[PDB]
């Protein structure tokens, strides 16, 4: 369920 | 593609994700915290991650990254171009089969 963010 | 729900919420495409499919499927679905937006959902090794897609009028990204025309070729782009995407120092996250 995790809202991740990438890291670019 | 059909890799589009325009009518699930976040718990249905978690239990689609993890009923019906394998570590690196995907799909997506209208966000529920920003209307208008949309969110991936990729099943990563075992769990359920979501991504927001940032839509600014002007194109589609990721909230960062490359900007495309229209949401297609942003999940296009990143099923072809593997490796791209990582979790904050975590695991990559591969966007490999459409959901349904």
């Amino acid at each position: 369920g995790e809202y991740v963010n990438i890291e670019f | 593609r059909r890799w589009f729900h325009p009518n699930i919420t976040g718990v249905e495409a978690e239990n689609l994700l993890l009923t019906r499919g394998v570590d690196g499927s995907f799909l997506a679905r209208p966000s529920k915290s920003n209307p208008g937006d949309f969110t991936l959902s990729v099943r990563r090794n075992g769990a359920v991650t979501h991504i927001k897609i940032q839509n600014t009028g002007d194109y589609y990204d990721l909230y960062g990254g490359e900007k495309f025309a229209t949401l297609a070729e942003l999940v296009q782009y990143y099923m072809e171009h593997h490796g791209q995407l990582k979790e904050k120092n975590g695991d990559v996250i591969e966007l490999k089969y459409p959901l349904n």
